[PDB]
């Protein structure tokens, strides 16, 4: 249903209190440690020799409830960047005090607020925590979206709120996280709080945190309005901002005194429940992703690896892909023979890496519906696939198809074919090595003969995502380069991040290539042009191919082939996230290379600064030839 | 002898000790540690007999904190609650209990500083959610509520004669000066340099242009409204100054608070006449006596009510 917490600032009695939280149906409870008032004295005496307890004894939960229900909260006077050497001392002392206490009690989460621009003590004193054992624990920086200074009461005359627009300026919350998340070196375990206020800051400001760790959203009672029937509700702005909140799955948090004492606790929560029950339903392409977002994996290898069982019914369960092949074949035979030779001309169509068979199917489904005559030749280099293509070929295809157990580049076909038929495409399109794969088989295909597909091309995206670079970052292995991880694409649902530019067409390869002296090498520059301030961490990439005329497949946003839960994006990461400011173009450059071998991509940024080139030599990263 | 609703245990932190202009002790305290987190509210008609329980007029216990107290005329006491609620507790006409008036959670944190307005029909509350609310006693209500600051509101401080004035500061670095007869009510005041945090607030007396503020470095400031740029101001603590309190005296004492553990007691000039050493916690408190002027009760967070002799 919903994830959603409790906060409270006053807890007199820690047994009664979160019973009643539990009765209003709050998940968890976000809660002072020790009394947010308690000041404690850690250099001068007398203050120093302060008797005892400290705070209350972790006897009075079980270790569960500590474990599961209680989000711990900093007190609100440690201020490790305060001005005052005594007070930043002092601080320092009860901020690992505190943090200790959480580490202590076995407490899942800890919130510590950016509440001003200076951070660089508060983000020493988490690091030097983070870094004292090895520990599971969460830290949640409660961040506003908007700075309590930008939405004080216009009432002092003698220091009047500015009126004038400061785009970068109404982003400062998003720069005193990044700054303070760069000095603690992008911790796994380092989040936000993002809290919501009253009036919502311009879109631009809410689309920075795109792509950041939100792991959970705080609302205040403050902000929700009152409906007609006295219940507390939110503006359609407001409502927009919690649908794109719980697509990224966070956890909501109510805080603030109830201002809706007709009703009780319960009818914040309520609220979120229904809109949560009201949203738009998650579609084939959602419901297939649940569980892949933002989980990053390797790119198929099908020439080098033989694909397992698994993996081939995977990429077998989707209709839409073999009704546009089905199409595409339908509508390439009527082209080829006319409705008088609908009996005398037999065509020769060719499978070319058939896997189990759904191919050689969707080529006979369209013989059927084009009335046309066809010899069929599946061939296939995975010996294990070739098990279930002659089960196939024995017990239904009969005669009419002849399974060729070998690899399309080294096959000596008995006669020329008509339509070479293949899906040697992978997310980046040419990343499964299509082009070297039907260049060494159009030898076999007649000088007037059909592939399908005839073309395809790669696009790609400049993308913002700290969870995805954080994702990538954790892939370091031992026994390799400790940065190989960051030169090499992924297939990733990508879901938390966000898409500076539109995707722009990358490298195109088309079937058959008439070059006297074909080359499938490329060199790509493309010029991103960049209307947002952000941060750079990778490009998206996608494709697009004509199977035949009109009937395609796409997996680029703008164009996608509706239903193809199949295919996801590939990600290109970089080494090192690049500042990008509103109006800065930024450019990439891509290589697609090779050997006799071996064929990779390397690739560059170059502006607004540069990059060091991706993958030299394939050092990182090859696909086998 | 206990009196009834009354408990036999008094929270270790004293947060307040206010003096009713009869003589009778007035004491609000917190239990800030340990497994239950709440407060009270004792009444001692004999002031030498505090802290000790079994010898009071009337007690009673709250169910959060006392983070700030106020007397509302002699019978009336105006809490500044953990809980983010306002409270006015009426005392009874044998004075013998202390009774629950209203309750309001208005502010959405604690509330930290409560002040009562010349007329005593008005209050103004200051808290952590950084609002300023402006309170009717008798409908119970807030009249107005101001986001002036940007961070937590530390101290609110009514005028001694204007229902309209009051001071305010914040750990945002503003000292704001309020009048709510203006469509603009407050204005930054305070000196040339942005300095050190303010932390408390005393109006003069008998100079209602003029009033103190302590800072977080243990400074005491002299600044007069008018020339907004201080004339005189010296470093009397080690650490935050907690409070400031002008004794009752036609030429008045200014009592020094702070997490120091001391107590100072100044002149017109900021100089320093007396010092006590005498608490082993935090100073929360001071009251001068109504009856005998020299005479200055102070409240620590370790349970000591000392008696001061000001010459
Ligand atoms: N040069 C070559 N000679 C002969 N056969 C070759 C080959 N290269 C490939 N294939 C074979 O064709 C498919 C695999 O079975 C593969 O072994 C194909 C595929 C992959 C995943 C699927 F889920 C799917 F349904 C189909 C793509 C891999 N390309």
């Amino acid at each position: 249903r919903v994830s959603s917490g409790r906060d409270l600032n006053c807890v007199p009695e820690i047994a009664d209190t979160l019973g009643a939280v539990a009765k209003q149906g709050f998940d968890f409870l976000c809660m002072p440690v020790f009394h947010p008032r308690f000041k404690r004295e850690f250099i001068q005496e007398p203050a120093k020799n302060r008797p005892g307890p400290q705070t209350r004894s972790d006897l009075l939960l079980s270790g569960r409830d500590w474990n599961t229900l209680i989000v711990g909260k900093l007190s609100p006077w440690i201020r490790p960047d305060s001005k005052v050497e005594k007070i930043r001392r002092n601080s320092e002392a009860a901020m690992l005090q505190e943090l200790n206490f959480g580490a202590y009690l076995g407490l899942p989460a800890f919130l510590l607020p950016l509440n001003q621009e200076d951070n660089t003590n508060l983000a020493r004193v988490l690091t030097n925590h983070i870094h004292t054992g090895h520990h599971s624990s969460m830290f949640w920086m409660r961040v506003p979206l908007v700075a309590p200074e930008d939405l004080r009461d216009d009432i002092i005359e003698n220091a009047p709120t500015t009126h004038t627009e400061e785009y970068s300026g109404e982003e400062k919350t998003w720069m005193w996280w990044h700054n303070f998340r760069t000095l603690c070196d992008y911790s796994k375990r380092i989040a936000v709080a993002l809290e919501i206020g009253a009036d919502l800051p311009s879109n631009h400001v809410i689309d920075r945190w795109l792509g950041e760790p939100i792991k959970a959203a705080i609302l205040p009672t403050s902000i929700f309005l009152t409906n007609k029937k006295g219940f507390p509700v939110l503006s359609k702005m407001h409502q927009r901002l919690i649908f794109r909140l719980l697509k990224l799955e966070v956890q909501f948090i109510i805080t603030g005194t109830n201002h809706h004492s007709e009703k009780e606790f319960c009818s914040y929560l309520q609220y979120l429940e229904y809109l949560s029950q009201n949203r738009p339903p998650p579609n084939a392409y959602e419901l297939f992703a649940k569980g892949y977002e933002d989980y990053l994996q390797s790119p198929l290898q099908p020439l080098m690896d033989n694909l397992e069982s698994q993996t081939y019914e995977v990429f077998e369960k989707d209709p839409i892909k073999y009704s546009q092949y089905q199409q595409a074949i339908y509508k390439c035979l009527l082209d080829r023979v006319p409705e008088e030779e609908k009996d005398t001309n037999v065509q020769v169509l060719m499978v070319l890496g058939a896997g189990r068979g759904p191919l050689v199917n969707a080529s006979l489904r369209a013989a059927k519906q084009a009335d046309r005559r066809i010899k069929l030749y599946a061939v296939e280099k995975n010996p294990n696939a070739v098990v279930t293509l002659e089960n196939w070929q024995f017990e239904e295809w009969g005669s009419q198809v002849t399974v060729v157990s070998s690899d399309m580049r080294e096959w000596v076909a008995p006669e020329k074919a008509d339509i070479i038929v293949s899906e040697l495409l992978g997310s980046f399109a040419d990343n499964e090595l299509s082009p070297e794969c039907l260049d060494g088989a159009q030898h076999f295909l007649k000088d007037d003969g059909v592939s399908i597909p005839g073309e395809y091309t790669s696009f790609l995206a400049p993308i913002s995502s700290s969870k995805l670079y954080n994702e990538v970052r954790a892939c370091r292995e031992k026994d390799r380069d400790p940065e190989a991880q960051f030169e090499m694409p992924y297939v990733v649902r990508l879901h938390n991040f966000h898409q500076l530019s539109a995707p722009q067409p990358c490298f195109t390869f088309s079937h058959p290539n008439r070059d006297p002296m074909i080359d499938n090498n490329r060199y790509c520059t493309l010029e991103f042009p960049v209307e947002v301030n952000t941060v750079l961490h990778g490009f998206a990439g996608y494709f697009e191919t004509v199977l035949y005329q009109d009937i395609t497949l796409s997996i680029r946003p703008e164009t996608h082939s509706p239903g193809m839960f199949s295919w996801f994006p590939i990600l290109f990461p970089i080494k090192q996230p690049i500042t990008v400011r509103e109006g800065q173009t930024i450019c990439v450059r891509f290589w697609r290379c090779s050997n006799s071998k071996k064929v990779w991509y390397e690739w560059a940024v170059t502006a607004p600064v540069c990059s060091a080139i991706h993958n030299p030599t394939g050092r990182s990263y090859t696909i086998g030839l | 002898n206990l009196p009834p609703n009354a408990p036999a245990c008094m929270e270790r932190q004293l947060e307040a000790a206010r003096y009713r202009s009869d003589g009778a002790l007035l004491l609000g305290a917190s239990s800030l540690s340990g497994r239950c987190w709440a407060g009270s509210l004792w009444l001692f008609k004999d002031p030498c007999a505090a802290p000790n329980e079994g010898f009071c007029s009337a007690g009673v216990q709250t169910e959060a904190g006392v983070a700030d107290l106020t007397w509302v005329g002699e019978r009336g006491i105006l809490v500044a609650s953990d809980s983010g609620a306002v409270e006015l507790w009426e005392l009874d006409e044998n004075e013998t209990l202390i009774v629950s008036k209203f309750c309001k959670y208005e502010h959405d944190d604690i509330v930290s500083t409560v002040s009562v307005l010349s007329s005593g029909t008005q209050a103004v509350s200051g808290s952590k959610d950084i609002c300023i609310k402006v309170w009717d006693l008798a409908q119970q209500v807030v009249l107005s509520s101001y986001r002036a600051h940007a961070a937590q509101v530390t101290c609110v401080a009514a005028s001694p004669h204007k229902d309209s004035v009051f001071l305010s500061c914040s750990e945002d670095n503003r000292i704001l000066l309020w009048d709510t007869r203006c469509p603009k009510p407050a204005s930054q005041i305070g000196c040339s340099a942005p300095g050190y945090l303010p932390t408390s607030l005393a109006w003069h007396p008998q100079q209602s242009e003029v009033f103190v503020f302590g800072d977080e470095n243990g400074t005491v400031s002299l600044v007069d409204t008018k020339s907004t740029s201080c004339v005189l101001s010296s470093a009397v603590h080690s650490q935050c100054v907690t409070g400031l309190v002008f004794s009752p005296h036609s030429v008045p004492f200014l009592a020094s608070l702070s997490e120091d553990c001391s107590l100072a007691v100044l002149d017109s000039s900021l100089s320093e006449l007396f010092r006590s050493q005498a608490h082993r916690d935090f100073v929360r408190d001071a009251t001068w006596s109504p009856l005998n002027h020299s005479l200055l009760t102070t409240v620590g967070w370790d349970h000591q009510v000392v008696h001061h002799v000001v010459p």
